[PDB]
Order: C-alpha cells, then structure tokens, then sequence
DNA sequence: CGTTAGGCATTAAGCTGAACGCACAAAGGAACAAAATAAACAATACCACCGAAACAAAGAATTAGAATAGTATAACGCTAACAAACATAAATTAGATCGGAAGAGCGTCGTGTAGGG
DNA sequence: CCCTACACGACGCTCTTCCGATCTAATTTATGTTTGTTAGCGTTATACTATTCTAATTCTTTGTTTCGGTGGTATTGTTTATTTTGTTCCTTTGTGCGTTCAGCTTAATGCCTAACG
C-alpha cells in the first residue's frame, strides 16, 4: 500500500508552484484549432501569426484568471471552499455582461 | 446667535401683514399655497398700489444702515 | 454679443412627429436625446480617427464610419445600420 | 452674379438631419483633415435611426401608460426592457428616470 | 488546407481548466465547472475574434495580425502588453 | 389591534419606490454635504443647482446599482438580508479597490 | 439642545430613513443594522473621486465656480456618464 | 523601400542604465516598456485634447498637459510629476 | 550658408527622451492645431519619470531574486505589489507575468 | 535622411464696463424623523451522512521541435485623379421673442384587493 | 373559513407649459481653382501552413477515501410595524455682492524655409 496524503496538500503545493510559475497554461495547438474554428465564423480563409495567437493566449488567460480569482471571492462568501455554477453566475452578473 | 438679518423689502412689507390676513380670514390652509397665492397676487398688483410699501422697504433700508453700518454684508457658513 | 447654445433639439421634434405624429415630450427628455446625440456622435467619430490613425490615411471616409459602426454597435442593430447607411449614400451620390 | 436654388444635402437624401452642421463639426472636430463626402450622410442616416428607434420604442412606452408627454421614465424602461441596445447603454444612467420594476422570485411570501 | 474545423470546443481539457483554477487560487473543484468555463471562454473569444475579424476586413487584408487583436482588447477596456 | 407581519408593507414599500421616479434624498443634507466635502480641495467654491442636483442623481444611481449588486450577493449567498460581507463582495467583484 | 451630542455629522445628514430609500428603490427586503455607515463610505469615496475630477476642471479654466457639464465630464472621466444636461 | 517600425528601446536602455548600471533586459519587457510609454502618451495627449476643446482653446500648452497629469495621475506619483515638469520646462526655458 | 551647432532640446532640458520626436508625434496626431513649446518637454519629463520608476522598482524585484536580466514576472510584481501606481494599471494585464503569489488566510490546515 | 536657426497670421493675455447667479430676509404648518416594544423569523450552532470529488498508477494520443515547399499575401514605387480646401455670395434656416391651450397635477369619490384571527 | 387598511378609475378644477407665428444674424451651399491623398497596377520577398519524423507528455481511467454539502432541529436576537413625540424643511419677490462675459488692444507664437549628426 502505497502512502497518500490527505487532500488538500497536494493542492496547496501546486497551488504554490503554478502561481509561482509564468509559462502559458493552455496547449497551444488544441488552442489555435480553437481559434481557427471559431474565426472561420465571421470571414473565412482567415491566417494568423505566432504573435496574434500568442496575444489572443495571454488575453484569454488573463480574463480567464481573474474570472476565477472572483469567482473564489464570490464563493468563499458563502462559507465555502469548492466553485459552483451559481458562483460563475453571480461573478459574470456583479461584472455587468450577464 | 449674533446673526445681522437682511432687511425686508417691499414685498416682505406687504407679504407679512397679507399673510397676517390670509391665516386670521382663512385658517386650516397650508401656508406654502399661501404664499404661492400671495406671489400671484404681488405680480397682478398694479405699481401704482404698491408705493407705500415700496417707499417703506426704503425707509426700512435707511433704518437698517443707520442702525447696522457695519451690515459690508460678508455671510458665512 | 450673447453666448448662443444650440442642440439639435428641432430635429428631434420633427423625428418626434415623423414616427409619432400624436406625442408630445418634455423639455428634459429633449435635453436627455441631445445628450444622447452628441454622445454617440463622439464615440463614432473617435472610433473612426483611431481607425484612420491606424490604417495610416489621413482622411475619413464612409467605410471609415462603416467600420465605425459596425465595430460599436452590437448585433442587429448594426446590420440595420450598415444597410440604411449604404441607401442614405447611394441617395446623396444619386444626385 | 446668379447662383442656382439652394438644395441641401438633407434634401438630397430624403434626410432630417443637417448635413452641413455635422460636415463642419467633423471639420472642426479634430478627427482627421479630410472629410469623405458621404460619411456625415451614413452619420445622419445611423443618429436618425438612432434615435427614431429611440422614439418607437418610448412612444409606445408612454401610450402604454396612457400619457402623451414623454416622460424621462418612459425612457428608463425603453432602453432598459429592450436588451438589444441595453448592452450599449449599460454604464449610462437616465437622470430622473428611476429604475425599472424588478422584485426577487424568493422575496415573495410563502 | 482541405478542412473545415469543427468539434474542438473539447480541445481544451478538464486538467487544463483544473490547472487555470489552480492559477486562480482555487480549491475544490465540481464537475460541472468545465461545461460553463468553456462556454464563458467559447463567448469571450467570439466577441475579440469578431472584433478583428472586422478590424482586418477594414484594413483590405486576408489575414489577422497581432496588432489589430490589441486594438479589440484595448476597444473592450482589456487592454494588454508586449505586442507593440 | 392591526400589527402588521413584517415584510408585506416592505414588498409594498418596493413596489412605491419602483413606481416612484422622483429624488431620493433631501437637497439640503447633500447641499452642505457637498459644500463640507469641496472645501477640503480649494476654498471659494461654489456651484450651480444643476451641478449638485446632477452630483445627487449620480450617487443616487451609483448606490441602487450597489445595492442591487449586493442584494443579489446575498441571495446567492442564501440569505434574505444585506450584509457588509456583500457590501466588500461587491466593491471587488466589480473591481474599484 | 438643537443638535443631539457633539452633531458634526453631515455625512449623517442622510439618515437611515433616507437609506432605507435608496435601499428600498434597490430591491432589498430586509436591511441589517450595519449596513448605513458602509454605505456612507461609499458616499465618501465617490464623492471624494468626482469632485476632485470637477473642481480640477473648473480650476484649469480659471473660474470659481462649479459648472454642471463640468460635473458630467468629471462622470465621463469614470465611466460613469448620465444625461439630460448636454454633453 | 522598407517599411521602418520605431520604438523608444535606446532610450529605455538609456533610462535603465542611468537608474541601474549593472542590470540588463530581456526584449520581452524591451517591447512591454515601448507599449507602456506609448500608451501613457496616448492618454494624456488624449485628455489634454478635451481639455482644450471644452476651454475654447485651440491649443495645448503646459498647462493643459499639467491639467492632464493632475488628472490621471493618482496621488503622490502626480505631484511628484508637477514638481518636475515645472523643474524641466524651468530648464528648458532657461536656455 | 552656415548655421550654428546644432543643440537638441533634450541637451536644453537635462533630458534623454527625444523633444522633436514627441513635437511631430503631437503635430501629426492630430490633438489641436498649434503645440506650445514646454508641453513636449513636460510630456518627455513625466514619461521619463514613470519609466524610471519603473525601472528603479522592477531592477530591484528582479535583483531582489538574484538575476540581472528583467523578466515580466519581475514587471507584474512590481506594477502589483505597490498601490500607488497599481490604480493606474487595473484594467492592464502583463502578458507572460503571471499572478502575483497569494493565498487566502482561511485555506491553510487547522 | 533624419534633426535644428530666422520671418510673420493668428491666436490668447490683460482690462474694463455690464449682464447674470445666488444667498437670504418673514411666515407658518407639515412632512419628516428619532425612539421604544412585541415578535418572529431568520441567521446561526451543530449532527448525520453521503456521494461527489482528491490521490494516484497505467497506459495513450498527442503535442514539440525541425526542415521545407510553396505560396497567397503584406508591402513596396509611381501615378492621376478625383476629391477636398480655399475664396464668395444668398438664402434658407435655426433660433430668439411673444401669444394660447390643453395636458397633466390635486383630490376625491367608491372599488377592489389581499393580508391578520 | 373569517373580514378590512391600502392601491386604482371618473371627473372636475387649475395652472402651466408647450405649440404656433414671426423676425433676423449666420452659415449653408452652388462655382472654380489648386493640390495632394490614394486606387491601382507591377513587383517582391516573406512569412505562414501542410506534411512528416522522433519524443515526451500529459490526458484518461479506474479505482480508494474522505470530507464538505445539505437537510434538519434548536435558539435567540435583531430587525419591523407601529406609535409618539421632535424637527427640519417647503415658497415667494426684492437686495446686495461676487463672478463671468464680451469687446478691445497688444504681445507671444509657431507654419514655413534652409543646413549638421
């Protein structure tokens, strides 16, 4: 039997080191694929460079960060630790887009 | 409290006494009305009906400087 | 002499009675709808000087403003735009 | 000497906005040197429809409440009801226009 | 170039969303997070992608540069840096 | 002998308020509010009645849209009051601190 | 006395009746007893940010007193924008 | 010929070895300090533009820009910037 | 003919930011018709100062974790770390930066 | 191939008479507001328990760097040409200044409603 | 089940305010150059995508396990509905001072030529 340890250190621990870190989270190629297929919606034919997609990553990750950095805000209030889609609900509704 | 009041001008001359006359004729009628009605009634009066209050807001003013000289008027908070 | 203030507040009226021969308005909404003018017309122009800022022109034109207009204005409301847009040019350069 | 009869813009494009106006305050509105000569004619046209539609939706808002005088509340619940133009309108606020009915679904009794 | 691109809205992962949410100091965890996150992303994306969409088709290209994505994100209050 | 359950005459309440349009708060508490409140720049400064009306239509409107904000904070923080938790909830989920 | 206590409370001149309003205008059914002097902060911090903005308005252009549209630019500046005066 | 894309990047070298004279700089953040002057510049030349246009003035002076820093600027980082724009045009107008 | 040495105005001000530069830069971008003559010196004087705070602030995140190159994590700790200029930079997001370290106080274990 | 020295239209910098804004006097109630009591209900302290999610090995597409083929496409340099800028009236028109009329506030009746035994 | 304190229509007074007509600076709009940006066409070089190779890596999958969510029961305390006094705040014209505005004169000033890193 191999030893485990209680749930939440492992969390702690890279909680630490990933926002200690500064790489992009993301994958870059299911990202672009992404960005491909939903670009292809408004003028089709569309290329991009390494730097429009490399900006478009570090948007999406900022909005996304601070999405969630609300959203913890948002459920820590309600006395607890986990996120819930009324969290994301509420965040996105105190924003002012939903 | 120490306060120099202004002097009441010739509409104040005729305003009071009016009012005075409104309240004992006409009671139970709220006094903002009153004193719309009595606005009304100041601005239909001809100029040559309101001379003697005119000339009283003046004599009132005289009284005032000889009383208050110091009233250059300076108000403050 | 005087400081003479205008707005575009006739124009509003005949607009008014142009959709609505029957109503009447207020002096405040009158007020509220020039805000509402000048606002946006503030908003267009700078979006279309950004525009030609970038595109390295020195002038502004009427795909200038289209762009303009399709950049501010979300969804239908911008298609309805861009469509009486082009109707209102092809009248102006029809004569 | 003999000029011809004065046509404006406006009348050349079956307009009620004014075309020199917003042609000169393009001009001394600092945007850029040229003027195109269409483009206050697509500005005159999108402002009317601007706020034609404004005058729709806020007429039959005060029809609806019986008043022919258009009242700055009638405006508050035209472009706050309509979600088409709200997301344009989101961080401008209508002065004397209060805010539109709204009550939470669980602060009714039981 | 013989393809059309369908059916990676997936293509980002569950771990990948779990890894975001440790970068947003994030604990636990439910399972029905990933569908809303990527439909927030999926929208978000959508409105700065039309942005330069319309940005390019204005300047008379056939392609999206990174400049014109830094217009969208500075005309939606987002500005960002380090792309000039 | 007619005491009222608390909170029919408060949905009674709201539905004045909403229907109403009129000023919330009276003009002279603002007034020297604003006149306490500007000093502290610069001395000499008055205003125009328009320029405090238009000051008090502002914060009027800047605090419904708080409190609303923080009145769905609370349900969804599964209470049917107000709290500073929601006040300081909402100052950062909209992001002004 | 005329005022209760020290007074000095200007900013307590919008009293809980006048919160209650714009609390009540806000949909909230019930209002706890700490929320009047947070929301007073609020009064504080807004005011203080708009005023600021105004009066350095009204004092690069050499006048003593506060114009309204000054006030509208000074809501411009934050976002904040209202209408019914011009702009 | 080709097209010439400027920055400011010397004169962030040469701010950086005036403050630091040991440290050096990746052209990551090379590019982060050009986004970031042009920026600031857009939004204070921006400003000092209202500025003028709702004074009635067709120019931008000292004073206008000083207007404009005393504005954006929040805090101490403004007056710090008042002290010494009045020190450097004291400098410039000296000459 | 012969002119006189030719003497930069950022040699007339103590300056390293160049004065013809940001006096083109005013003139064609179109913010009023005339420029006055200190307002680019007092452009050049207060963007020189924030970038040298900048630099004064981030040289020493970036000494303070023992390298000598700056890195855009050592920029985000530094425009996130200090208030004073971080109200200015709040809707500004560093690209490769990160998220400066933190951690809630009620999520460390009993 | 970029930056700096001279010469005048044009624009603010003082400067004084004159129009405009605003505070503030009396008089009153009256809408408003501060304080005090049941009460009740809603926030809260805490327990069961459970199933929904952390930890972790075992494999599984898969990105990850590198050439490279080619290839549509930014990104040039001359034009020219069409469109705007700069004088020049005129004429509409937008706006200032007086008049009436009807549209909405005040209220008041009775009616319907929907909440405490 | 009970009755009964607060929101709405009909109508009349009421006042006010906004629609209609009229005069007049001004600024909008036909001419007619100059001039000067930009479609448009040739060119080019260039940077981007398709393809394919190791490789490494990280996503899924199938479990254990454990602990936060949720429902439930006291509990208590804290806000409300309501009365009972304080209390401050509405309206009007004329008077006085302070400020801003606009015409006016005049001094700075930067648009437009010609030469050094």
């Amino acid at each position: 039997k191999p030893h485990r340890y209680r749930p939440g250190t492992v969390a702690l621990r890279e909680i630490r080191r990933y926002q200690k870190s500064t790489e992009l989270l993301i994958r870059k190629l299911p990202f672009q694929r992404l960005v491909r297929e939903i670009a292809q919606d408004f003028k089709t034919d569309l290329r991009f460079q390494s730097s429009a997609v490399m900006a478009l990553q570090e948007a999406s990750e900022a909005y996304l960060v601070g999405l969630f950095e609300d959203t913890n805000l948002a459920a820590i209030h309600a006395k607890r630790v986990t996120i819930m889609p009324k969290d994301i609900q509420l965040a996105r509704r105190i924003r002012g887009e939903r | 409290s120490g306060h120099i009041k202004r002097p009441m001008n010739a509409f104040m001359v005729w305003s009071k006494i009016e009012r005075r006359k409104i309240m004992e004729q006409s009671p139970d009628m709220h006094n903002a009305e009153i004193s719309k009605r009595l606005g009304k009634r100041w601005k239909m009066l001809k100029d040559s009906e309101k001379i003697p209050f005119i000339r009283e807001a003046e004599r009132l003013r005289l009284k005032h400087m000889a009383d208050y000289p110091d009233y250059k008027y300076r108000p403050r908070k | 002499k005087r400081s003479r203030k205008e707005s575009y507040s006739v124009y509003v009226y005949k607009v008014l009675k142009q959709v609505h021969p029957d109503t009447g308005i207020s002096s405040k909404a009158m007020g509220i709808m020039n805000s509402f003018v000048n606002d946006i017309f503030e908003r267009i122009a700078g979006e279309a000087s950004r525009l030609a800022h970038y595109n390295k022109r020195s002038t502004i034109t009427s795909r200038e403003i289209q762009t303009a207009v399709r950049l501010l204005l979300p969804g239908e409301l911008a298609k309805h735009a861009v469509s009486e847009g082009t109707k209102a040019v092809t009248k102006y350069t029809s004569a | 000497k003999a000029r011809a009869k004065a046509k404006t813009r406006s009348s050349r494009a079956g307009l009620q906005f004014p075309v020199g106006r917003v042609h000169r305050l393009l001009r001394k509105g600092n945007y850029s040197e040229r003027v195109g000569a269409g483009a206050p004619v697509y500005l005159a046209a999108v402002l009317e429809y601007l706020t034609a539609e404004i005058l729709e939706l806020a007429g039959n808002a005060a029809r609806d409440n019986k008043k022919t005088r258009i009242i700055p509340r009638h405006l508050q619940l035209a472009i706050r009801n309509d979600e088409e133009l709200n997301k344009l309108l989101g961080r401008v606020t209508i002065a004397q226009g209060g805010v539109l009915p709204n009550i939470q679904a669980v602060l009714l009794p039981k | 170039h013989r393809k059309v691109l369908r059916d990676n809205i997936q293509g980002i992962t569950k771990p990948a969303i779990r890894r975001l949410a440790r970068r947003g100091g994030v604990k636990r965890i439910s399972g029905l997070i990933y569908e809303e996150t990527r439909g927030v992303l999926k929208v978000f994306l959508e409105n700065v992608i039309r942005d330069a969409v319309t940005y390019t088709e204005h300047a008379k290209r056939k392609t999206v540069t990174a400049m014109d994505v830094v217009y969208a994100l500075k005309r939606q209050g987002r500005t960002l840096y380090g792309f000039g």
